[PDB]
RNA sequence: GCGAAGCUACCAUCUGUGGGAUUAUGACUGAACGCCUCUAAGUCAGAAUCCCGCCCAGGCGGAACGAUACGGCAGCGCCGCGGAGCCUCGGUUGGCCUCGGAUAGCCGGUCCCCCGCGGGGUCCGGUGCGGAGUGCCCUUCGUCCUGGGAAACGGGGCGCGGCCGGAGAGGCGGCCGCCCCCUCGCCCGUCACGCACGCCGUUCGUGGGGAACCUGGCGCUAAACCAUUCGUAGACGACCUGCU
RNA sequence: CGUUCAUAGCGACGUCGCUUUUUGAUCCUUCGAUGUCGGCUCUUCCUAUCAUUGUGAAGCAGAAUUCACCAAGCGUUGGAU
RNA sequence: ACCGAACGCCGGGUUAAGGCGCCCGAUGCCGACGCUCAUCAGACCCCAGAAAAGGUGUUGGUUGAUAUAGACAGCAGGACGGUGGCCAUGGAAGUCGGAAUCCGCUAAGGAGUGUGUAACAACUCACCUGCCGAAUCAACUAGCCCUGAAAAUGGAUGGCGCU
């Protein structure tokens, strides 16, 4: 019951490989299992790329099936995909995950301390809510 | 080479390790399926083979050459004085099997029964269920019991009643009564359990359990015949007169090459005292025991509607190697397993 | 410190191999809901494969000969045993770390239990292939206690539904509690998304 | 090779209302409901149009045996639509050179006693599949009527009473007897 | 000659069972292949077969219950809290759980409808390379002092009594009264704690498992085997019985 | 051939196989010895199925029947030389 | 006895031939592209096992038709006359067999594919339409899979297993 399609001009996120963590517009479909692909604005050269390694987003920018790089660059910049991608929830949780990996040991300690308190303030709110709701039930 | 002239094999493999039965009282290996609809009842009883005799009867199978002709028919008498229920016991279904969950014993238990819990009674101080019966006369114990039944009512599926014989009432030498679990089959578990609870410390006669002209399955241990040769134990051929190293043998145990004698080859060993479950033994007559209103009622046993004498099923000079059947008895058609005096399920 | 795996949805051999190596490295493993293990190739295929295994018996004294366990748990235990050095001491020790159950009994029913996604049917087989539930197979080869195990699992699933419902209700209160409190946790919550959670 | 896409459409009539829980089409209308689970066929059951006018069945990257299912799902849906609207009426005529196969329904349709087939004392009782209701017709002397919504269940229950009345250990070219399916029609035609 | 008991004979007499999966096969719906086809997805019947049932044996496998050494020296069962002292070792935060799906799912909220605070439905709004994420969550890891802020009625006394839920191998929780004590998480100030002078098995589960030893309180008061006996048993052991 | 009709049942001239219940080849093992035929007795296994269960075939009207499939559960005897 | 490699006693490295789910050292690669489902799957020199011949099972090739002048299958309508054609009479006027083997009407039907007949008859098997709506169909060939394919203690891709 599909919503995302290997369409000409679909932007896709390259999961892994050399060009991992990059957006890429599908120029043309070569085969059952291989697409001819580009990412002018995302630092990805025109090349063939297997579907296995690319998972596909919800952004179909419009250019004709075998345009010459210049035109797909213009379609990318017209839609402002780089800004749109970053604003997406997906891109945010990628960013989140990256930050967690970068976290220094002082940073880590800071967080531990912050959570220690932050969960304690929630826990008391939850207990109170439960007892009051118990009051509503009574 | 192949065996020349075919013949079927001697004895069944579906009966072996032809060994001496570990039990003496025959185990009910499988009680019938309780359809939770018909009313509650005991499934099994525990009697004693007193002896054998004839019967005569008119027969009514139309078509036969023996239709409306009087035939004679061997019968076993099985003296079956009433059973006293002394416990109940809940079982729970598991994927492992059928775990026993909770056993409640009665308050009072007879010395008939107690006997069984000791290997030597003469020597013992007879202290069994002493600290147990305390439970039945206080707040804490009576409350603990009521919870245990209520737990059994919740969690258990199968309920068996523990009943034991009234060894007192038999001519036998032994006083040590047999206990036995008997499966209650009937309605919902609660209703079943309340019925058993009501029957506790109470008699249960035979006529409650079985009716007349009813097919039942007798379960007991066989008459034991010691070490017996292969010619007795398997009914193999006797070898001919000339055979140099004896002739009550099997000649070729096995072939050469599966170079091990098989479990399917006939060897000499224990003949008899095996556990056995015979089926479809028709109860011809449930009998009443001796009783008194002014004088004795000895008639009610072996008198019929057509004889009307004053006989007891006791033959002249008693049943041999047994005694006087004074109690209620059933009367099965044919023989049954085991020796005289033998406890019979 | 103890792997509990939900045998459901897993491939008989594929789970066994992963369990086997873990058990050899000293990890205590519990495999649960073994009847739910399912084996590639159609049902009839695997029935015949079992019925052949049943035929293998020590001709002269079958009582010694290969013990054909019917229970799905014991079947799984058998195939795991095939991937150990089970004549050695170390192999036996390893087998003793393993624990396998038909259905999911009371220590493990109230434990979150993992899934091997490398042995998982959805992943490893093509969707047009056929496979056999090791419950049915066991049932048809002798296993007595399918129905009993089934009923106990209904009760377990009902009891688990309640637990879940209460967990959901708490999670809902937590979400509301955060909304109630979001000005006096603001500069903690801020730092927990500089270093990259909550996002 | 893998076929990049194949599909079909099934135009539901405005009388019927079909709905699909994922891959489990439920068809309801004049005569009743009929559900059927195609979890095992692996297809995109779209349901498009305002007024819900057509059922569309895609099948992406199919090989030749996968693409055969596409149509069959569509056909079963057609029969499901028919069953809801018109219904199915399988007529089956009894045949005999001597022993006049005495049929008699019992509970409602359910049971079919088939006495005196080939002079046999053995009375063949035959159940029907739930929903199917046998009935002995008028306007035709030796003849049964099986009606029901779900075709599968009707046609199988016909086959039950066809195979019930079978001749053993004889020359079946000679001994042509039994109740055989003569006409597969509907309850109402329009 | 005749013959009790006892063995014993198709040479007498009695008893011998019910399901499930399907094979061959014949069928159903139905594509592939506008039709047709038992088949490709799906469905049906189906057997001296196969597996189980009944039946026999019962695992270096479990069960519930009974009784648990009065004594003439005894010896133990619980409970709680203390001191040493062999031995056996592995370990070196926890995770207290929906079901499941996969050509789909998760969460909400129902304005509205049906069922027993929930369950089911429809409708709508959110997520979905899953952030109500095991790529996860929880917990913190020096001790103390005093003297501010934000957070603040939370924690304890192996604190104490009642009411629950839990049977699959429950073995664990939960919720309610009363007594006494404390001010613990997050920031700041403020000092001090052998600072053992660069250097290894640290750091816990641990009051661990087992064996032998000193204290209190409340409980207990034997069976088994031999010998003897029996004959439903028996080669001998074993077995069934009897004995203020 | 089977009135007719290659194939119900067969099948020439040719051809491809399997089997080790025939007999040959062979000589590896055993000549400081593996007791040499048959019968009797007893168990088990195989199927290349005579009978029995369930079925497809006919040159199967019935009866009798051969041909084939699943199939080795159960059977497969008494005598004369 | 094959393949690799030829041995004083040791440390580090590196290989060969072989391997790398687990047994078992190594793929716990986000390996690449295909093929194949087997109610007897298949799985590595020597080597421990199968053939002829089949199969719209599936996958590739090769060569050819026929077709909007309206196919191809599917629903249906005719299948004649010159003519007992000739040989064969034992009957073959299409029809046990065989030499023949063309014309007319033609829209078009073979001096006939069969069924069946003593022999006919009767039936059946082009050319064309009516409906429907794009590919259709034939003969070869070679991959995997299946049939062919039967043995005696219970059993062996080394085992577990594996789609
Ligand atoms: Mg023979
Ligand atoms: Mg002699
Ligand atoms: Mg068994
Ligand atoms: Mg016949
Ligand atoms: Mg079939
Ligand atoms: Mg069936
Ligand atoms: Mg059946
Ligand atoms: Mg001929
Ligand atoms: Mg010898
Ligand atoms: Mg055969
Ligand atoms: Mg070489």
């Amino acid at each position: 019951v599909f919503r995302r399609f290997v369409e000409v001009g679909r932007v896709a996120y390259v999961s892994f490989g050399p060009h991992a963590g990059k957006l890429v517009a599908i120029v043309d479909v070569i085969d059952q299992n291989r697409a001819l692909v580009d990412g002018p604005c995302t630092r990805v050269r025109r090349q063939a790329m297997p579907f296995k390694c690319m998972q596909l987003t919800d952004f179909i920018l419009k250019f004709p099936h075998s345009a010459r790089q210049k035109y797909v660059r213009k379609a990318w910049e017209k839609a402002d995909i780089n800004t749109k991608w970053a604003a997406t929830r997906w891109a945010k949780k990628i960013e989140a995950r990256e930050r967690k990996a970068k976290m220094t040991d002082f940073d880590r300690y800071k967080v531990m301390k912050a959570k220690k308190m932050r969960n304690r303030i929630i826990k008391n709110e939850v207990k109170k809510l439960q007892r009051a709701a118990l009051l509503k039930a009574s | 080479s192949h065996r020349k002239f075919s013949a079927p094999r001697h004895g069944s493999l579906g009966f072996l390790p032809r060994k001496r039965s570990s039990r003496h009282r025959g185990k009910v290996k499988s009680f019938p399926k309780d359809d939770p609809s018909k009313p509650v009842h005991l499934t099994a009883f525990l009697g004693y083979k007193a002896g054998m005799t004839h019967i005569v009867r008119e027969v009514d199978r139309p078509g036969s050459k023996v239709n409306k002709k009087e035939v004679v028919e061997a019968v076993t008498i099985v003296e079956t004085p009433p059973m006293v229920v002394v416990g109940i016991v809940g079982y729970v279904e598991t994927p492992r099997g059928l775990r026993t969950f909770k056993t409640v014993f009665a308050e009072h238990i007879s010395d008939e029964c107690k006997r069984r819990f000791y290997k030597n009674w003469h020597k013992s101080k007879k202290k069994a269920f002493t600290k147990y019966c305390k439970k039945w006369q206080d707040d804490a114990g009576k409350r603990q019991l009521d919870k245990d039944f209520s737990s059994m009512k919740k969690y258990c599926q199968v309920i068996r009643v523990l009943a034991h014989t009234q060894m007192r009432l038999l001519p036998l030498r032994q006083k040590k009564a047999h206990l036995m679990e008997i499966q209650v089959n009937g309605g919902t578990v609660a209703e079943k359990l309340d019925w058993a609870r009501e029957r506790l410390e109470q008699q249960v006669p035979v006529s409650q359990v079985f009716g007349q002209d009813e097919m039942i399955d007798v379960i007991g241990v066989t008459k034991g015949k010691g070490y017996k040769g292969v010619t007795s134990r398997w009914h193999t051929k006797k070898l001919p007169r000339k055979t140099h190293r004896g002739l009550r043998k099997v000649a070729c145990i096995g072939a050469w090459h599966p170079a091990r004698v098989a479990f399917s080859v006939a060897r000499a060993g224990q003949k008899g005292y095996h556990h056995r479950t015979e089926i479809n033994k028709k109860i011809y007559k449930i009998g009443q025991g001796y009783l008194i209103k002014d004088g004795k009622l000895i008639k009610n046993n072996a008198s019929t509607d057509y004889d009307l004498s004053d006989k007891s099923i006791n033959p002249l000079g008693g049943f041999v190697h047994y005694g006087e059947v004074t109690n209620d008895f059933v009367m099965l058609k044919g023989c049954v397993v085991g020796t005289k005096k033998r406890v019979l399920t | 410190q103890v792997l509990v795996l939900d045998g459901r949805g897993h491939l008989l051999g594929r789970l066994a191999a992963i369990v086997a190596k873990q058990v050899l490295l000293g990890r205590k493993v519990v495999v649960v809901r073994c009847e739910g293990i399912n084996i590639s190739g159609n049902f009839y295929r695997n029935k015949l494969k079992y019925l052949a295994f049943l035929r293998k018996r020590m001709n002269t004294n079958p009582s010694r000969g290969p013990y054909h366990f019917r229970a799905p748990s014991r079947i799984f235990w058998r195939t795991v045993r095939g991937m150990l050095p089970h004549k050695t001491k170390r192999g036996q020790a390893a087998l003793d770390r393993l624990k396998v159950f038909d259905g999911i009994p009371p220590p493990y029913d109230k434990k979150k239990r993992m899934v091997v996604p490398a042995a998982l049917k959805v992943v490893r087989l093509k969707p047009t292939r056929k496979f056999a539930y090791l419950g049915r197979l066991a049932h048809e080869v002798g296993w007595k206690y399918q129905a009993v195990t089934a009923t106990l699992e209904e009760k377990r699933k009902e009891k688990a539904k309640i637990h879940y419902r209460k967990k959901k209700q708490l999670m809902r209160l937590r979400k509301q509690a955060e909304k109630n409190v979001e000005k006096k946790i603001d500069r903690f919550t801020e730092v927990l998304k500089t270093h990259g959670f909550l996002v | 090779m893998k076929t990049i896409l194949s599909n079909q459409t099934v135009d539901i009539p405005e009388n019927v209302d079909i709905s699909l829980k994922g891959r489990t089409v439920i068809v309801k209308g004049p005569r009743g409901t009929l559900r059927r689970d195609f979890n095992h066929i692996n297809v995109e059951l779209s349901l498009l149009g305002k007024k819900k006018k057509r059922l569309r069945v895609d099948k992406w990257w199919g090989n030749r045996k996968e693409l055969a299912t596409v149509r069959t799902i569509c056909s079963h849906v057609q029969n499901m639509i028919k069953g809801v609207t018109l219904g199915f009426r399988y007529k089956m005529r009894s045949v005999y050179a001597h022993f006049p196969i005495n049929v008699v329904i019992q509970e409602n349709g359910s049971l079919v006693e088939i006495r005196n087939f080939l002079g046999e004392k053995y009375i063949r009782r035959v159940r029907m599949r739930p929903g199917v209701a046998c009935s002995v017709s008028q306007a035709q002397k030796d003849e049964l009527v099986l009606e029901g919504n779900d075709i599968e269940l009707v046609s199988n229950s016909a086959a039950l009473i066809q195979q019930a009345t079978t001749v053993k250990n004889k020359d079946i070219r000679k001994f042509l007897d039994g109740i055989y399916v003569s006409e597969k029609g509907t309850v109402q035609q329009a």
